[PDB]
């Protein structure tokens, strides 16, 4: 996250941590806990290492630096990829995670409310993006979980700041016109939340972006709404 | 890699 500030304990308790344990253990993407036993994130986190044996799951994690090998992790029972995902622009780029067992819901590990297949429409106001990834381009992972306020932006003018991809219907776009506020590397996958009504809801999955917080180049989210049919489809006993 | 990939190792 450019330009944001450290969260605080229960702020964000639907964040979590995918990270792959090879020789060593590292942070790779960000997610969402929607259930008991399931994580929303990206596809393209899923390149290069699509087989489950890798991933280790943090949630209630605030602080990476926080993790030790007596920490608990969930590991994964199954990898859903969307059918029509394509690396190469970016389309369908939304991956289901079941976990091998189910989480206890806590005031720090609880899921994030999802849209209606009709939110397809609605105006939210008042976006929020999380992870732990850059704080500026060529930068590094940060250890507490970084939140930052950014606006949506309409299809019409992210299509205009990236006339090399087409930004569809199944995207949303966030960022300031001057820059300086955006996700960045390390935050794919992550949770684009919106409030209202005192409720908190999935809007977008992080995605993908030129650089990070540059001026007039928003970055581009999953619209979570867009494929609610193929979520609920996903996740059915 | 994709152009504007937020892949870490991208």
């Amino acid at each position: 996250i450019v330009g944001g500030t450290n969260s605080s304990w229960g702020e964000w308790p639907w964040q979590v941590s995918l990270q792959v344990k090879l020789t060593a253990q590292r942070h790779l993407c960000g997610g969402s806990l929607i259930g008991h036993q399931w994580v929303l994130t990206a596809a393209h986190c899923f390149d290069g290492l699509p087989l489950q044996d890798v991933w280790r799951i943090y949630s209630g994690i605030l602080n990476l630096s926080d993790i030790t090998k007596d920490t608990p992790f969930s590991q994964i029972k199954e990898i859903i990829i969307h059918q029509n995902y394509k690396v190469s622009e970016g389309n369908h780029d939304i991956a289901l995670i079941k976990l091998q067992a189910p989480l206890n819901y806590t005031e720090f590990q609880k899921p994030i409310s999802l849209p209606s297949k009709g939110d397809t429409s609605t105006i939210y106001t008042n976006c929020w993006v999380t992870g732990w990834g850059f704080s500026k381009e060529k930068g590094e992972i940060q250890n507490i979980l970084q939140k930052v306020n950014i606006p949506l932006v309409t299809n019409e003018e992210c299509q205009k700041r990236y006339q090399d991809y087409k930004i569809t219907q199944r995207m949303v776009c966030a960022g300031y016109k001057e820059g300086g506020k955006d996700a960045c590397k390390g935050d794919s996958g992550g949770p684009l939340v919106c409030k209202h009504n005192g409720m908190w809801r999935l809007v977008g999955i992080t995605s993908w972006g030129e650089g990070c917080a540059r001026r007039e180049q928003p970055g581009v989210y999953t619209k979570v709404a867009e494929y609610m049919d193929w979520i609920l489809e996903k996740t059915q006993s | 890699c994709p152009a504007y990939s937020x892949y870490l190792d991208c």
